[PDB]
RNA sequence: CGCGGGGUGGAGCAGCCCGGUAGCUCGUCGGGCUCAUAACCCGAAGGUCGUCGGUUCAAAUCCGGCCCCCGCAACCA
RNA sequence: GGUUGCGGCCAUAUCUACCAGAAAGCACCGUUUCCCGUCCGAUCAACUGUAGUUAAGCUGGUAAGAGCCUGACCGAGUAGUGUAGUGGGUGACCAUACGCGAAACUCAGGUGCUGCAAUCU
RNA sequence: AAGACAUUGUCAGGUGGGGAGUUUGGCUGGGGCGGCACAUCUGUUAAACGAUAACGCAGAUGUCCUAAGGGGGGCUCAUGGAGAACAGAAAUCUCCAGUAGAACAAAAGGGUAAAAGCCCCCUUGAUUUUGAUUUUCAGUGUGAAUACAAACCAUGAAAGUGUGGCCUAUCGAUCCUUUAGUCCCUCGGAAUUUGAGGCUAGAGGUGCCAGAAAAGUUACCACAGGGAUAACUGGCUUGUGGCAGUCAAGCGUUCAUAGCGACAUUGCUUUUUGAUUCUUCGAUGUCGGCUCUUCCUAUCAUACCGAAGCAGAAUUCGGUAAG
RNA sequence: UGAUUUCUGCCCAGUGCUCUGAAUGUCAAAGUGAAGAAAUUCAACCAAGCGCGGGUAAACGGCGGGAGUAACUAUGACUC
RNA sequence: CGAAUUUGGGUAUAGGGGCGAAAGACUAAUCGAACCAUCUAGUAGCUGGUUCCUGCCGAAGUUUCCCUCAGGAUAGCAGAAGCUCGUAUCAGUUUUAUGAGGUAAAGCGAAUGAUUAGAGGUUCCGGGGUCGAAAUGACCUUGACCUAUUCUCAAACUUUAAAUAUGUAAGAAGUCCUUGUUACUUAAUUGAACGUGGACAUUUGAAUGAAGAGCUUUUAGUGGGCCAUUUUUGGUAAGCAGAACUGGCGAUGCGGGAUGAACCGAACGUAGAGUUAAGGUGCCGGAAUACACGCUCAUCAGACACCACAAAAGGUGUUAGUU
């Protein structure tokens, strides 16, 4: 799909609460950080005898992920975050649709 | 695999018409429709928006709710053992007054007319509705009308 | 070992048991769902109605 | 090598013609539906006999091909062609499914059984019902025994049980022969090449007159 | 130890929307060849398009007791 | 009664051919300065209603008109169908009893009615 | 002799079926192979409310789209006829006819003509909040969503329309991680910072799709059961195998049925093989042969006959007939 | 593998086994430097291994099609 | 049968271990992992059993989810305890009025798809023959194509369109004047909703019935079904497999079908009398070797549904029926 890289939108900012211009992005993962709760129970778990102690995923079948967009305020810098439906190609980068062109 | 989708096998019920297709007129827009009003559902299927499922295709209710393009019809659908209440927001188009409600207001006041009638006088109105009596005796004439006798007629291949 | 699939054999009987009786219906249905503006006005107004039969029958 | 009759007799299964969803069925085992002097006229051949059908059942292609074939045979051998006209009126449109099956030793083992059993076509029927016309044949009274032997020898060949009736029509019209009659001493019919052209009460006159001229100007 | 996708003739192929009213490669010492002669080559051409019966409106390309390539059994636990 | 504007029912209103239309009520126009829009004042926009036709859009009328509506003791109580039998029949199917009840065919009639407002020999 | 190196101890990486533990889906005309009927959608089975099965039939889904979403305006499409130099069956232009026979992302079914199709202009309502409601439903959840409410916008002159795609499919729990949001609450002796944990909404995924973390073999095998289920016989059926009729186009050197007999059609048979799963899995001893008795007739021979394309002699067809 | 006799043909692509390292490869603990107020990042022919290369079949093993071609025909010494 | 010989005794090797000229062999009748005791009364959705009587009520094999398919939860069916209330807000029923349907049927000179045959006019390309050296100067065909047309059809075709089923309503929570309130709505005391005052009795607004309406809690068993008559799918068919409605068997005896889970009657406390149902009345066997009219003679008669079989074809056997 092909999504633009401005968009006005609703900004709830707590001074905007009215459609504003935001800009888009994709939104990343993030680093799955050490020392979280979960982490440091995994890792505890873990350690000692015993092999694996947690289940690990091998059945995938999606062929896609959901692709969300973060959009940034450009009145207060507020982000919103807003997924689409599977699609297998995405963009950001807006090359027009061109209607009665050839080739 | 099996199919049951929203509109399965709503084919020919959700069909428009014959000669009735395109545009609806806009009585249906006109009409007025108020709470405690019965309805009957009939879907049209040319309009998609606030339509009804196939199984209140043909069902009546009473309006419990009104709204900007819409009307909130209560119906009593028989879920295993019991019926429950469901609401529906259906559209005026699909949407359509009660001519059997209609009568039965229109009787209402006959009723009324007459019961005032007998308190004027008192003549034995008998307000209620009664079934088709056994036809009472009757004298019926052959002068003119003299009986024409009839027989089986033999079979004859008449191919 | 194939077994069989679906019947409705002795469902209505079994609903009709002490089934289909209609359901108990109210004065004063329950007024959910309803337009909430249509709502508020009817509160207000029933408030109204509730003071001016307390003033005529003090 | 084909499956016989007597299992593909009754109208136990729906209708099941040809369409874009069968898209493969054989070609049918009749294709000649006229027989005899078709070009001939509602005036040369005046008498009709009909071999109907008592029974609701399917006849085969091959069947209505085989009493097609021995009545035409039979009456260009008796009276000539040029004596009658035969028309059958049952078309086969019912196509007839059939599961193969193995006829060897470990059928047992690798034939699947009756899971998956949708058969596929390999022929095909019309479904009469009772009164329904199977033959027709126009002809002269001068051949009415003829053509009621060779209806006779259809009758052999067709199963089930079957009718053979002298209709009081004028040959394949549908009108009884006085009726005809008078209408053709009159101009309300007129002949086209096989069949015949019947006046209107109704619709545009100066077309009629242009037209069935000898009703108006006789 | 069956039945079929096809037999044109000493070796093979039908515009399969069933009106086949006259197709392609072989022999041919004909043509030319520094071996009195060898490889090589425009062309006259035999088939009603497998011995026989029914479709037979003109038509032997559809059905049949001819062997085959193949698929799944010399049949019984 | 004609006509216009807004319509309701959406062919008894549509389609083909032809004939008629006083007076009122859209017209080719004079036009392109302005508003506006196109390759093209053809469509759309705009200003004059002035020299001018019933052209004919429109309306009405006519066709053993097509179609479309309305009926019928025409088809036909027929096809089908609910209920019943220790009914018939090898069966396929069929008849009967208590009820319901078609369509196609065949004839007959019709070919817009009407609401609001304005206007017209 | 060797020497701060070997060795020994601890931790870390690799190797390690030598060994240990465990697993190695379901439906299923028995299992296995195949397939997905496992989560869904269209039409039909489906018997004119709704519901309704089979490994029923014809198909389709896990995508695609900043436009193919939203609003407004203008035009009418597929085809066919006539006409215009190259130009012809098909290039562009112009009339006429044109109820849609076109197109609308896909599969099918609906739906749409001053549009829901084509073109042009603007645009992000594919935005926020949490309620109510329909569909499968237990009236639970997921998936879509019908109508509102409170805002903020888009479009249009305006009426209105818009909470993604004209509608019916196009999808995902706990735990964990991660991101956004008055930086709001907590870190429990008092605190400032870092860090961590919470509240409310998304995403990272479970296609066995209400969601286990998972390779085989056993003819050395074991246990609990099952005739809910296969391998015998028996039972229903007879496609198939076998046998027998009817009709007669033809074959029999002119001379249809002496003897055969195409096309078709009607049956019978449980000596074939299929189909089925009814009995038997706390066992009915399983192929063949040998031996022995009896029964059937659809008669090979023997008895007596009828018919021949019976001359005689062999033969062929048929009748009574299983002694 | 299985006396004697006569031989033990080709193939190291794959899976194994084995052998020194060219080093934009991968590269753990412990170590070394940045930053921070302190728990919270890179650099190291990084060690061995893996990967990249070389050997090895009396290691496990493997060891192919089609077509045209000769003076009856047939086959194909020959060729692609 | 002079040896890789046979053998006593003493020794060593001990269970995931030993030993094995290799058979998964032997290891105290135990070996594809000995024996002993304990953990251990191991677990078992799987078999088997589950002990007194009577009375009353009394099922289900179906919905959804589950590595779910021999099992559970869930809903449904059933019991018990009751609670609020006196001829009740009711009904597996009909009538009246008013909706919805696209199945049976029907139709194809109505749309789509399939399909037989002409005839008429064919000149916008196609084939050969005769006028035979000139084009739209002629005819027969394919038919770039209209009918008076014509024969058949459709589960995934349809204008039309039943029967049976199916949604509502038949009033007091109703019908008519005061608009009283409103922050909703209207140009507007205009509407919307709710309501205060007043009028309506033994026809309070169809029939029939009601065996007391209504309501709550809690829990058992069940979650293998099978069989008629109709509708109906796959299959040649099946005492086959799979669906719909209803009724049954399971769970149920009784009279009849000789015999039989389902068929026909009819359902059940203990007795008596009478009458019947279905089925029967020659004898078995209770009841007419009744009455009346015909038909049939079989050197395989026929004899009472489910049902325990028979066909096409043929016969001046015999009987009865247009010309």
């Amino acid at each position: 799909v092909n999504v633009p890289k401005t968009r006005k939108t609703y900004c709830k900012g707590k001074t905007c609460r009215k459609h504003t211009q935001h800009k888009v992005t994709q939104y990343k993962a993030g680093k799955a950080s050490l020392f979280a709760q979960g982490k440091r129970r995994y890792d505890r778990k873990q350690s000692g005898f015993g092999g694996q102690t947690k289940p690990v995923f091998h059945k995938k079948a999606k062929t896609t992920k959901k692709v969300v967009l973060r959009l940034e305020c450009v009145k207060c810098k507020t982000r919103a975050q807003l997924t689409l439906k599977r699609c297998k190609h995405f963009e950001l980068g807006g090359e027009k649709k061109q209607k009665g062109q050839a080739l | 695999g099996k199919s049951h989708g929203y509109r399965s096998r709503t084919r020919y019920m959700f069909q428009r018409d014959f000669r009735k297709h395109g545009a609806v007129h806009l009585s249906t827009y006109l009409k007025v429709y108020k709470v405690g009003d019965i309805v009957d559902i009939k879907a049209n299927g040319s309009i998609q928006k606030g339509m009804p499922h196939k199984f209140y295709q043909g069902k009546t209710g009473v309006v419990y709710n009104v709204t900007k393009s819409s009307v909130g019809v209560i119906i009593n659908k028989m879920v295993g053992n019991r019926y429950l209440e469901k609401r529906l927001n259906l559209r005026v188009e699909h949407i359509k007054h009660s001519k059997c409600r209609q009568e039965f207001l229109e009787r209402v006041k006959a009723n009324a007319a007459k019961r005032a009638e007998a308190k004027a006088q008192g003549v034995a109105v008998q307000l209620k509705r009664q079934p088709a009596q056994p036809r009472e005796s009757r004298i019926v004439s052959t002068e003119g009308n003299v009986p024409q006798t009839l027989a089986p007629v033999p079979y004859e291949t008449f191919i | 070992a194939k077994s069989k699939n679906h019947t409705a054999h002795n469902q209505t009987r079994k609903a009709h048991r002490n089934g289909i009786k209609k359901p108990k219906t109210y004065k004063y249905p329950s007024l959910k769902g309803v337009d909430p503006k249509f709502r508020r006005n009817h509160k207000h107004a029933l408030h109204g109605t509730a003071k001016a039969l307390a003033a005529a029958k003090k | 090598a084909r499956r016989p009759a007597r299992c593909y007799r009754y109208q136990k299964n729906k209708p099941y013609p040809k369409s874009r969803y069968n898209r493969a069925v054989p070609d049918s085992k009749i294709r000649i539906y006229d027989l005899g002097k078709k070009k001939a006229t509602v005036d040369e051949f005046p008498l009709c006999v009909h071999l109907v059908s008592n029974e609701l059942e399917q006849l085969s292609s091959e069947a209505l091909e085989a009493a097609r074939i021995c009545a035409n045979k039979y009456m260009t051998t008796v009276s000539g062609r040029d004596a009658f006209h035969l028309r059958v009126r049952v078309h086969p449109f019912h196509v007839l499914r059939i599961n193969k099956m193995l006829s060897c030793a470990g059928a047992d083992r690798l034939q699947q059984g009756m899971r998956g059993a949708w058969g596929k076509p390999h022929g095909l029927a019309a479904r009469v019902d009772i009164g329904q016309i199977i033959f027709s044949v126009r002809t002269k009274d001068s051949n009415k025994d003829v053509v009621v032997e060779g209806l006779r020898r259809a009758r052999y060949k067709f199963p089930g049980q079957q009718k053979i009736i002298l209709s009081k029509k004028w040959g394949f019209t549908n009108l009884d022969r006085p009726e005809y009659l008078k209408k053709r001493e009159a101009g309300e019919v007129k002949d086209d090449g096989a069949f015949v052209k019947f006046l209107s009460k109704k619709g545009s006159l100066e077309n009629n007159i242009r037209e069935f001229p000898e009703y108006f100007a006789a």
